């Protein structure tokens, strides 16, 4: 593909899950501690439709990485795994689009 | 830091 800066995490989050306080804290926390195993992760952006406020677009989340070096060694080990019962589709995302949440 | 070894979130089988 092409390394940019931030990592992408798709096919591992549903709108029916990113609506609960328990499920949310569970994903953000876990995904964080995990992403911080291959390198350094600045932050994490995971939509949270307010009672269905951001549903039209919900389903894709990711984390803001520091370097593409660890971002590569990370996604290379996250691809093929399983968030729970579905193959996780990790990719690369541009820090710019991330900031604006343009979703890439 | 918790949530490190309890519930696998990257299985396959």
């Amino acid at each position: 593909g092409h390394p940019t800066e931030v990592l992408c995490l798709m096919n591992m989050v549903l709108p029916e899950e990113l609506l609960d306080d328990e499920e949310y804290e569970e994903i953000v926390e876990d995904v964080r501690d995990e992403c911080s195993k291959y390198g350094l992760v600045k932050s994490i952006e995971i939509p949270r439709p307010v009672d269905g406020v951001e549903v039209p677009g919900c389903g894709k989340i990711f984390v803001e990485f520091t370097s593409v070096f660890d971002c590569q060694k990370a996604m290379q080990g996250l691809t093929g795994r399983k968030f729970a019962n579905r193959v996780v589709v990790t990719k690369y995302c541009d820090p710019d689009s991330y900031h604006r949440r343009d979703f890439w | 830091p918790s949530k490190k070894r309890k519930r696998s979130r990257w299985n396959q089988d």
